[PDB]
């Protein structure tokens, strides 16, 4: 979806494991911990176990962009963490083996 | 027996573009005076992706990963009548780094030389399963030009897990200043 294709991708033969655990009154505030962001943007997608950082303006569907340009934003969204809100927006926190 | 794209460096040109990596690339290095010397992986080229930098610096092997400021010319400048390597103009900025090696302490030939291609190192570059597979060969030889027929078994010295953007590139040549000029190499893109 958009973790993997955009955000870090993981290849499906090997994984260790998720260390998950809830930081619901470390990262959260009830209004929103909009101090976070994800990838949603690309020029394509990413090969398996791949960072991709870049603060280039791209475009949703692999368009190369040349700004400004058709459907050139910038490539990161927000989270919106409550701890007023259930558990799909609440923050945990994962490590990868 | 496919088709193997020559970039000369020869006395006016100076070829290191933005190659693509697609799916991995075979290095060759007609050498003779070690101009070839480094390369640029990354996929935007500049300071926003992570990207790594793979250089011989002369004294030591370096891998290092960041966000690098792209010198849109990268070189290092070798004084043609002195013999030494003067600069190390490779990035402006890096930040997020991410990877860093630096090999054992030696001393290189910086020196032009004359004469045919003395050495030739064949490298192979895969990015699998976010590794950075690196391997290597190496076998003397002496020609003008044009690569030659052969075959040499290439080994692994290098399998780095990076976990990077790579789908484009770009050598790091040797620009020999006697105010930027060259001597002759060659090197060969291999896909
Ligand atoms: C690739 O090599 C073949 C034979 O060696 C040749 O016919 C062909 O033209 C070459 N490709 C290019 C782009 O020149």
């Amino acid at each position: 979806g958009v973790i993997a294709d955009y955000n870090y991708k993981l290849p499906d033969d090997f994984m260790g494991c998720v260390l998950a655990w809830n930081t619901r009154n470390i990262d959260a505030t009830s209004t929103g911990n909009y101090n976070y962001k994800y990838r949603y943007l690309r020029h394509g997608k990413l090969r398996p176990f791949e960072r991709d950082i870049s603060n280039v303006p791209f475009s949703p569907d692999g368009k190369p962009c040349t700004p400004p340009a058709l459907n050139c934003y910038w490539p990161l969204n927000d989270y919106g963490f409550y701890t007023t809100t259930g558990i799909g927006y609440q923050p945990y926190r994962v490590v990868v083996l | 027996y496919s088709n193997v794209t020559g970039f000369h460096t020869i006395n006016h040109t100076f070829g290191n573009p933005v190659i693509p990596f697609k799916d991995g690339i075979y290095f060759a290095a007609t050498e003779k005076s070690n101009v070839v010397r480094g390369w640029v992986f990354g996929s935007t080229m500049n300071n926003k992706s992570q990207s790594v930098i793979i250089i011989n610096n002369s004294t030591n092997v370096v891998i290092r990963a960041c966000n690098f400021e792209l010198c849109d010319n990268p070189f290092f400048a070798v004084s043609k009548p002195m013999g030494t390597q003067t600069h190390t103009m490779i990035f402006d900025n890096a930040f997020n780094c991410t990877f860093e090696y630096i090999s054992d302490a030696f001393s290189l030939d910086v020196s032009e030389k004359s004469g045919n291609f003395k050495h030739l190192r064949e490298f192979v570059f895969k990015n699998k399963d976010g590794f950075l597979y690196v391997y290597k060969g190496y076998q003397p030889i002496d020609v003008v030009r044009d690569l030659p027929s052969g075959f040499n078994t290439l080994k692994p010295i290098f399998k780095l897990p990076l976990g990077i953007n790579i789908t484009n590139f770009r050598a790091i040549l040797t620009a020999f200043s006697p105010i930027w000029g060259t001597s002759a190499a060659a090197y060969f893109v291999g896909y």
